[PDB]
RNA sequence: AUU
């Protein structure tokens, strides 16, 4: 439990846990369980989103005009979106924001899909994806911690066909809810980490955030030994639980940075535009009108 | 034709919540609470917190009890004046933010709460150099 | 995972 990163909003995975080649074990927390101080009448999900976003805006996401952000699992018992309500105040004002959910709620998203993620459709590339889904039977392990192929089969579809080039991810994994292709999806960003939030320290959670991505594999990644480095940071680096961050929202809003939208072939991608990507400079998708729909099964 | 007039006889969700509340009857929960630095506008609905330091601020659709009971809006658009924005509700209040977004209108001139933050009626102030 |  270090003191000097109790200040900050959360703890990013050192990179040189990403490069060992650690077998997977059980994930054991010093402090699991433990609640954090919130300040008063602030819901653990506002509170977590808000260091997720104060994380965020460390790193070079890309930030155009009429920038397209789709939240997944942003749905809640409650039947509200706090997550939502969070990322519609970080977000720069007039951003698109589609957020998604198994069971209805009541959101600040310009629009709402209900029903399994699986029934998403669109014709559009996204500029930001975040997703804090989790399968309630996760809790159920039944047997040993292999590569979940739920939601996440989706979300890595969603990231390599409707994911712009120089866009990020945020994607919300456990010690048991997490996916070997996911991981390996990270190597095709210019940069990813492991986020975990200080308000959660105490929880196996974190974020799989990809900085900038570049629709192609930067370095090889394999998922289930990346996963099992991911455990050996949390198991060997506790962190003490924090809600400090959350007192100084001076600087908290994403700076509008009107990062340029083009519409190139695969064959133009080149070392520049690599490049480009790469700093949060370059967004490449069409800007044609947002379409989406969620399925629903027909039957009597 | 005979619906609408059903429902301006008797559905009125509005003073239905009004009326629960004299009966003693628990302020709906879970309005999603915003972290903001108290150091805004202070405007009644705005796009992003705006509370000072005598209000809180919340997600608009939390605090609609049109958007929470799932019942359409009392308008012919049906539009909700709530939903994707932020409502500041002073914090003696904020423990019913949806009782307080019914119970006031808020000022079409300033855009404060009409009786909390609304000073377009008081005296004229002597000029200030 | 929805302190
Ligand atoms: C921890 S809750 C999300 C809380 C929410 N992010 C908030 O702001 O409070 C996890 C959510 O994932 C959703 N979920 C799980 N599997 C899903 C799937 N296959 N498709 C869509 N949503 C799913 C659940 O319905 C649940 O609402
Ligand atoms: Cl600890
Ligand atoms: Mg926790
Ligand atoms: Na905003
Ligand atoms: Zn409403
Ligand atoms: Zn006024």
């Amino acid at each position: 439990s270090n003191s000097s990163q109790a200040w900050q909003p959360g703890v990013a995975m050192p990179n040189l846990y990403k490069m060992q080649r650690m077998l997977l074990e059980k994930c054991d927390l010093q402090n699991y369980g433990d609640s954090a101080t919130l300040p008063k009448g602030i819901m653990m999900n506002v509170a977590k989103y808000t260091q997720l976003c104060q994380y965020l805006n460390t790193l070079t996401l890309a930030v155009p005009y009429n920038m397209r952000v789709i939240h997944f699992g942003a749905g809640s018992d409650k039947g509200v979106a706090p997550g939502t309500a969070v990322l519609r105040q970080w977000l720069p004002t007039g951003t698109l924001l589609v957020d998604s959910d198994l069971n209805d709620f009541v959101s600040d998203a310009d629009s709402t899909l209900i029903g399994d993620c699986a029934t998403v459709h669109t014709a559009n590339k996204w500029d930001l994806i975040i997703s804090d889904m989790y399968d309630p039977k996760t809790k159920n392990v039944t047997k040993e911690n292999d590569s979940k192929e739920g939601f996440f089969t989706y979300i890595c579809g969603f990231i390599q066909q409707k994911l712009a080039l120089g866009g990020s991810v945020a994607i919300k994994i456990t010690e048991h809810s997490w996916n070997a292709d996911l991981y390996k999806l990270m190597g095709h960003f210019a940069w990813w980490t492991a986020f975990v939030t200080n308000v959660n320290a105490s929880s196996s959670e974190a974020f799989l955030i990809g900085c900038n991505y570049l629709g192609k594999p930067r370095e090889q990644i394999d998922g289930y030994v990346m996963h099992a480095n991911y455990i050996f940071w949390r198991n060997t680096n506790p962190i003490q639980l924090s809600s400090y961050s959350l007192f100084d929202m001076s600087k908290f809003p994403l700076k509008l940075r009107g990062t340029a939208v083009m519409s190139l072939k695969e064959g133009q991608i080149n070392d520049m535009i690599l490049s480009l990507l790469s700093k949060g400079r370059l967004i490449i998708r069409e800007n044609n009108r947002v379409v989406i729909s969620s399925d629903v099964l027909v039957n009597n | 034709s005979t619906v609408l007039s059903f429902c301006a006889f008797a559905v009125d969700a509005a003073k239905a919540y009004k009326d629960y509340l004299a009966s003693g009857g628990q302020p709906i929960t879970n309005c999603v609470k915003m972290l903001c630095t108290h150091t805004g506008t202070g405007q009644a609905i705005t796009v992003t917190p705006e509370a000072n330091m005598d209000q809180e601020s919340f997600g608009g659709a939390s605090c609609c009890l049109y958007c929470r009971c799932h019942i359409d809006h009392p308008n012919p658009k049906g539009f909700c004046d709530l939903k994707g924005k932020y409502v500041q509700i002073p914090t003696t209040c904020a423990n019913d933010p949806v009782g307080f977004t019914l119970k006031n209108t808020v000022c079409t001139v300033c855009g404060m709460w009409k009786g909390y933050g609304c000073s377009c009626d008081q005296l004229r102030e002597p000029m200030l150099q």
